[PDB]
């Protein structure tokens, strides 16, 4: 049967609605989308060539255009890209440590592309920020949004900036002349879920 | 969607034992899963999330179980603060994240016979025309207790208004009071006026009396 | 810390329409997604709907579309729910929670709540009576009759007398409050010395005391 008027509205998965996104998030603040009822036509992304980072754990390009899964999350921010090494599974640093943290046994694909073009200003970006300081490491997938007054000190801070009492996020400020090393990235974190229930993002 | 039901509604056990509540969603949600605990009053609070994974700042003696449609809150070694009511919800697919329909805990004691005390109307009341006849029954344990209201001999149903109050936090036993509505000129047409309360402690009721002739 | 502080009690008439805040102090409501929720009296807890302050985007449970409307104002940090054209089914205490659905572990942050009572009830002071009896303590108290808005509050002696109290939970009785208080005291206590209740109605300005007088 052809039916037009009443079609089969499952297709291919809004991928655009992530990655060609206007507005990116803080990481701090990273976004989730949740993908699902869709299939997944992962060789739009495989081979698209303007990608400066695809790196996929316990999952293969290529392969991915094959089998099922539950759903599919899509994790999206902007950092620099010297920080674009720690998105990935058992790393260290600012960005690992206190704003966006991936598990070991993490099974997905991280996609990183430079944004200097959309995401510097001569002036300065100050809409993209990240966590500078907290108390202790950030779990798996945790995701921290206060804005409480860090006590680097002896000295409480009573919720004011001052001297040893830090308001706890940064803006990385980009500028377009940046170093390639200091210039925004915009990423995407697929993570790939699988339980025992009906799968409902599968490949063509 | 997904419907929450919990079990029991209500329980009532002591300090130091051990429950056992219940929560059912109408389908499998895969262990997306959070409990909450709210006192009288309060905002609820988060205890266990992922069905089995205990809050930050919540004690041990707390533990979630379950899988598919079934689920489990344990607490074992009950403490006072722990009395209260507690709700399931799920995060399973898509909203809405609904309830279920709470479980309150009460505390168990020793069970106690009401002590009755039976009220006249004032003079205040009655020159204003009207006439409330009370009647307490305060510092029972349990909860459940039935009243009846006797005019000159025959029971009297119409007019009547009950009201418990909650569990005693010192004591743990509950009281209710009973108001007989009446207006003045119904009031000074009988003589005798009796609330008699029936009580799981005993077959007999417990009966108070006045008579408005004295 | 995070605070969410939500705007106080309200009462009003059947048709009209409320607007409830919740200000959120600790993080910034454009950074996750503000839900809200009712609880009827003594009743259970239901979600209504969320909004993402940071671009509009709302979501109702199907049975309160309509009736809620949610929006936020970021600049003040604030979220709103909008309910309208009352009844008396939307009496109910009012939360804000904060949750970012598929990333945070439960709703772990909620306001204090909101009281909503929908009613055609005028405002009404209660009459007061004494509870004297016509081998043991003595038990006296004070009928509250005929009152609205709810509370009213009784204290025995200003709080000189605390234990052995209890106060009953109001019920309605023609459209009208009515709860009553307890007092137990020994015999040697009442009538040597006075035992006066003091009742207070916030709503209209009343407070009474009134000695328990032997019969
Ligand atoms: C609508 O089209 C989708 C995609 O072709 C169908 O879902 C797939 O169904 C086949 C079997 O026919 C499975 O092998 C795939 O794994 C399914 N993919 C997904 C993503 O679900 C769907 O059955 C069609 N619906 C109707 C009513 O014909
Ligand atoms: C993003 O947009 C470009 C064109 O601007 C297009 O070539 C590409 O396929 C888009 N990506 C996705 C995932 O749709």
């Amino acid at each position: 049967e052809s039916i037009v008027r009443f079609p089969n509205i499952t297709n291919l998965c809004p991928f655009g609605e992530v990655f060609n996104a206007t507005r990116f998030a803080s990481v701090y603040a990273w976004n989730r989308k949740r993908i699902s009822n869709c299939v997944a036509d992962y060789s739009v992304l495989y081979n698209s060539a303007s990608f400066s980072t695809f790196k996929c754990y316990g999952v293969s390009p290529t392969k991915l255009n094959d089998l099922c899964f539950t759903n599919v999350y899509a994790d999206s921010f902007v950092i620099r890209g010297d920080e674009v090494r720690q998105i990935a599974p058992g790393q260290t640093g600012k960005i690992a440590d206190y704003n966006y943290k991936l598990p070991d046994d993490f099974t997905g694909c991280v996609i990183a592309w430079n944004s200097n073009n959309l995401d510097s200003k001569v002036g300065g970006n100050y809409n993209y920020l990240y966590r500078l300081f907290r108390k202790s490491n950030l779990k798996p997938f945790e995701r921290d949004i206060s804005t409480e007054i860090y006590q680097a000190g002896s000295t409480p801070c009573n919720g004011v900036e001052g001297f040893n009492c830090y308001f706890p996020l940064q803006s990385y400020g980009f500028q377009p002349t940046n170093g390639v090393g200091y210039q925004p990235y915009r990423v995407v974190v697929l993570s790939f879920e699988l339980l025992h229930a009906p799968a409902t993002v599968c490949g063509p | 969607d997904i419907q929450m039901t919990q079990s029991p509604a209500s329980l009532s056990a002591s300090v130091g034992e051990t429950v056992t509540i219940t929560c059912r969603a109408s389908g499998n949600i895969h262990n997306y899963l959070a409990w909450y605990q709210q006192k009288q009053g309060k905002s609820p609070q988060l205890l266990v999330y992922n069905a089995k994974t205990l809050a930050d700042g919540v004690p041990s003696r707390f533990s979630g179980s379950g899988s598919g449609t079934q689920y489990s809150l344990k607490i074992n070694s009950l403490q006072p603060e722990d009395f209260g009511s507690y709700y399931c919800q799920h995060f399973w697919s898509t909203p809405p994240w609904t309830f279920g329909g709470g479980t309150k805990l009460e505390v168990k004691r020793a069970d106690a016979a009401p002590t009755v005390s039976i009220f006249p109307p004032s003079s205040e009341q009655l020159t204003s025309g009207g006439a409330s006849v009370v009647c307490f029954l305060n510092n029972f344990y349990p909860k459940d207790i039935n009243v009846k209201w006797k005019i000159d001999g025959s029971e009297r149903q119409n007019g009547v208004l009950n009201s418990w109050t909650d569990q005693d936090s010192k004591d743990s036993t509950y009281s209710m009071s009973s108001t007989l509505t009446l207006t003045k000129d119904e009031y000074e047409r009988h003589n005798s006026y009796t609330c008699e309360a029936t009580h799981k402690t005993s077959t007999s009721p417990i009966v108070k009396s006045f008579n408005r002739n004295n | 810390e995070v605070q969410l502080q939500q705007s106080g009690a309200e009462l009003v008439r059947p048709g009209a329409s409320v607007k409830l805040s919740c200000t959120a102090s600790g993080f910034n409501i454009k950074d996750t997604y503000i839900h809200w929720v009712k609880q009827r009296p003594e009743q259970g807890l239901e979600w209504i709907g969320r909004i993402d302050p940071g671009d509009g985007d709302t979501e109702y449970d199907p049975s309160f579309q309509g009736k809620a409307t949610i929006t936020a104002d970021t600049s003040s940090n604030t979220a709103y729910l909008e309910l309208s054209s009352l009844t008396s089914e939307d009496t109910a205490v009012y939360y804000c929670t904060r949750f970012y659905d598929y990333v945070d572990y439960g709703m772990d942050y909620w306001g204090q709540g909101t009281s909503v009572t929908v009613s055609s009830a005028k405002t009404t002071p209660p009459s007061v009576y004494p509870l004297a009896p016509g081998n043991s303590m003595v038990t006296l108290g004070c009928l509250v009759k005929g009152y609205f808005p709810e509370p009213v509050t009784v204290t025995w002696n200003s709080g000189s007398l605390s234990s052995g109290v209890h106060t009953f939970p109001a019920v309605l009785q023609s459209d009208l409050y009515t709860l009553s208080s307890s007092v137990t005291v020994p015999s040697s206590t009442w009538p040597s010395e006075t035992v006066t209740c003091n009742v207070a109605h916030p709503a209209s300005s009343t407070k009474v005391d009134k000695k328990i007088e032997p019969r």
